[PDB]
RNA sequence: CUUUAAAUCCUUUAACGAGGAUCCAUUGGAGGGCAAGUCUGGUGCCAGCAGCCGCGGUAAUUCCAGCUCCAAUAGCGUAUA
């Protein structure tokens, strides 16, 4: 129940010297503890189980089955996530999928459509994703038109925060796991696209490792 | 060869998805907190909002400093000003896309009479409009789907022959009085 | 496509016409042979008369002898088998009755566990089977 | 039994029960509102195992 | 009273005109898509349901009947291009 940090990231964030996970995303640090995100984010984080998939092995003495789960994670303002788990017990698969969804968390930088006023509500460009036969495409949309898609992109994007997006799919979209991973890859490639506002030469701030190595070397070896 | 019209158009559209809990619960909340009768009214308001949004998209996809774009631009802007949805702060072309179902469902006569405090309940307001009591500009309206404009908002009052705001009493009071006078003697 | 130019229209027109003609549903829906083989001839309903009542057996997985009516048409005289919709309505139909025969839902194809028969009966003796099943009217003899 | 080609057996032998009384509805105005407040306001479906409004447990 | 070649249709004003407002609101479904009971009785691969998968072999969440539920609601269901 009680958190005991074992990695350096958890010890530094429980040492109260890291403000947000934004600089973690600048330095692209791997996340290995799920409760660090619990330390950052408040009560705006909920879970939503997608579909329990009954896959099975087969042995000499009959066939043996185990349950494969999915879950969607991500607050309304900012980051998203996804987790896949498969185990014997459905409840342990649910908790494992929740933990793995807390591990893999990426943000999306929303853009505008044409004129710019207020806050961003749509994707900045036309981005695609594919991890199989699925060729899913994101299209920028005007303000307030609502997302239209298959309704599992609808629940994923309402978990995301992008309320205005057109979609286009191609292939065998009956398989939920491949299609969900493909739209996850499409929504995760938002930061991996060069933009005209970002051509200013980046500054290199001092790393938290570079300042707190002397603190961590006396904290935990 | 007859002097006929033959001009008919649809007003409500059916969604492609037959059954889904989200939009059904949303329109159910709209009917429950607005006192509509069926899905036809909310579908009609959604269709009018879709037509306005399509016209706005057709205006924004044109180029700036075009006379037609400016023409239906300030035409549509002044019409939404005259209905009483927008205000005097935001009269720009980029504020028309942020309108919701609430913005057009607020201007219904039933909701306006319920918010005016001249009735008790939302269904009571709907039937009180339906029972031919409340007039606008010395003209009675029995239809609850009356879009109230912004200028004609202080002209809502009971009619001259409405018994609730002065006039001849209806059937029930005179029948009760006649029955009491008959039973007294 | 493959050919891309300015003055490239005839070859692509011929390719579109040939590859549309090689479709199966388009060939079924745009040749007079399928319309000639259709007993209805594009008609939604077609009345007929009853000459016998023979019930056809079921298919391989399930076993239930479902009863059927053979109806001779009036516009063509072809002997086509119909199928009673509800349960116990074979007493409502007799020999040489005024029946109305329509399709079943698969665009003129065999449906379900009944082999060969593709049609059904919606009205017998100028009244529907629904009114006789719910007991709303009475069949006049 | 005996004669296999006999139709209407399940309705030929059955039990016949007459109808009952009937209340007043709201013609769908507050009927679906009662649906809302007896389906989602009072009880909620459990996350993992659903609970319908007609689930007579 | 008005409209109308004269009527009828609408509106207006008289007199009547509802307490279970009997002055009674119908159509297909309730295993999945597809919203909605492992409710209660009946025959138990027979009779049937089902556009697809299938459901029926002596406790059927699908068949036949009563209550409850679910969708549009003066509208709803089926076939054909």
């Amino acid at each position: 129940k009680e958190w005991l940090p074992v990695t350096k990231l958890g010890r530094l964030v429980k040492d109260m010297k890291i403000k947000s996970l934004e600089e973690i995303y600048l330095f692209s640090l791997p996340i290995k503890e799920s409760e660090i995100i619990d330390f950052f984010l408040g009560a705006s984080l909920k879970d939503e189980v997608l579909k329990i998939m009954p896959v099975q092995k087969q042995t000499r003495a009959g066939q043996r089955t185990r349950f494969k789960a999915f879950v969607a994670i991500g607050d309304y303002n900012g980051h998203v996530g996804l987790g896949v788990k498969c185990s014997k017990e459905v409840a342990t698969a649910i908790r494992g999928a929740i933990i793995l969804a807390k591990l893999s968390i990426v943000p999306v930088r929303r853009g505008y459509w044409g004129n710019k006023i207020g806050k961003p509500h749509t994707v900045p460009c036309k981005v695609t994703g594919r991890c199989g036969s699925v060729l899913v495409r994101l299209i920028p949309a005007p303000r307030g038109t609502g997302i239209v898609s298959a309704p599992v992109p609808k629940k994923l994007l309402m978990m995301a925060g992008i309320d205005d997006c057109y979609t286009s799919a191609r292939g065998c979209t009956a398989t939920l796991g491949n299609f969900a991973k493909a739209t996850f890859d499409a929504i995760s490639k938002t930061y991996s696209y060069l933009t005209p506002d970002l051509w200013k030469e980046t500054v290199f701030t001092k790393s938290p490792y570079q300042e707190f190595t002397d603190h961590l070397v006396k904290t935990h070896t | 060869p007859v002097a006929r019209s033959w001009v008919c158009r649809k007003t409500y559209v059916t969604p492609r998805r037959p059954f889904e809990k989200s939009r059904l619960d949303q329109e159910l909340k709209l009917i429950g907190e607005y006192g509509l009768r069926n899905k036809r009214e909310v579908w009609r308001v959604k269709f009018t909002l879709a037509k306005i949004r399509k016209a706005a998209r057709e205006l924004l996809t044109l180029d700036e400093k075009d006379p037609r774009r400016l023409f239906e631009g300030n035409a549509l802007l002044r019409r939404l000003v005259r209905i009483g949805v927008l205000d005097e702060g935001k009269m720009k072309l980029d504020y028309i896309l942020g309108l919701k179902i609430e913005d057009f469902l607020e201007r219904r006569l039933q909701t306006q009479v319920f918010k005016l405090g001249l009735a008790k309940s939302i269904h009571h307001a709907r039937v009180l409009i339906r029972q031919r009591h409340i007039r606008v500009r010395k003209q009675v309206v029995n239809i609850p789907s009356f879009i109230v404009r912004l200028d004609s908002q202080k002209h809502i009052d009971f009619s001259l022959r409405s018994p609730y705001g002065g006039g001849r009493p209806g059937r029930v009071k005179r029948k009760n009085a006649k029955k009491g006078q008959g039973g007294a003697g | 496509g493959k050919c891309r130019g300015l003055r490239t229209a005839r070859k692509l027109r011929s390719h579109r016409r040939d590859q549309k003609w090689h479709d199966k549903q388009y060939k079924k829906a745009h040749l007079g042979t399928a319309l000639k083989a259709n007993p209805f001839g594009g008609a939604s309903h077609a009345k007929g008369i009853v000459l016998e009542k023979v019930g056809v057996e079921a298919k391989q997985p399930n076993s239930a002898i479902r009863k059927c009516v053979r109806v001779q048409l009036i516009k063509n005289g072809k002997k086509i088998t119909a199928f009673v919709p509800n349960d116990g309505c074979l007493n409502f139909i007799e020999e040489n009755d005024e029946v109305l025969v329509a399709g079943f839902g698969r665009k003129g194809h065999a449906v379900g566990d009944i082999p060969g028969v593709r049609f059904k009966v919606v009205k017998v003796a100028n009244v529907s089977l629904l009114a006789l099943y719910k007991g709303k009217k009475e069949r006049p003899r | 039994h005996g004669s296999l080609a006999r139709v209407g057996k399940v309705r030929g032998q059955t039990l016949k029960v007459a109808k009952q009384e009937k209340k007043k509805k709201r013609t769908g105005r507050a009927k679906r509102r009662m649906q809302y407040n007896r389906r989602f306001v009072n009880v909620v479906p459990t996350f993992g195992k659903k609970k319908g409004p007609n689930a007579n447990s």
